[PDB]
């Protein structure tokens, strides 16, 4: 029970740091997505 | 400009496949992680 208990702790702070990152980075890939939108019809009209 | 805007394209579509993959790994690892969790916590409840 013990053991276990700390495994879980552990496991959970694991998660946190790598909940954190996840945050930050689809916050940055929302915004290279929006920047690389707009830029795909700007090719298709520009080579009509 | 023709070429201008294909190059922002290709640019940000590479990064957006490099983040995205980022993403995935970490979607990943994180529901490994969190099965792991639960089924610990259930062990948990179960043992005391």
């Amino acid at each position: 029970l013990e053991k276990a208990r700390e495994d879980l702790a552990q496991i959970q702070a694991y998660i946190k740091n790598l909940k954190d990152v996840y945050t930050k980075q689809m916050e940055e890939k929302n915004e290279l997505e929006m920047k690389a939108a707009k830029t795909k019809k700007k090719i298709n009209t520009a080579r009509t | 400009t023709i070429n201008q805007m294909e190059i922002s394209l290709k640019e940000e579509e590479i990064q957006l496949n490099e983040a995205t993959e980022k993403t995935n790994q970490l979607l990943a690892n994180l529901d490994k992680e969190s099965k792991k969790a639960n089924q610990k916590g259930e062990e948990v409840a179960a043992t005391n």
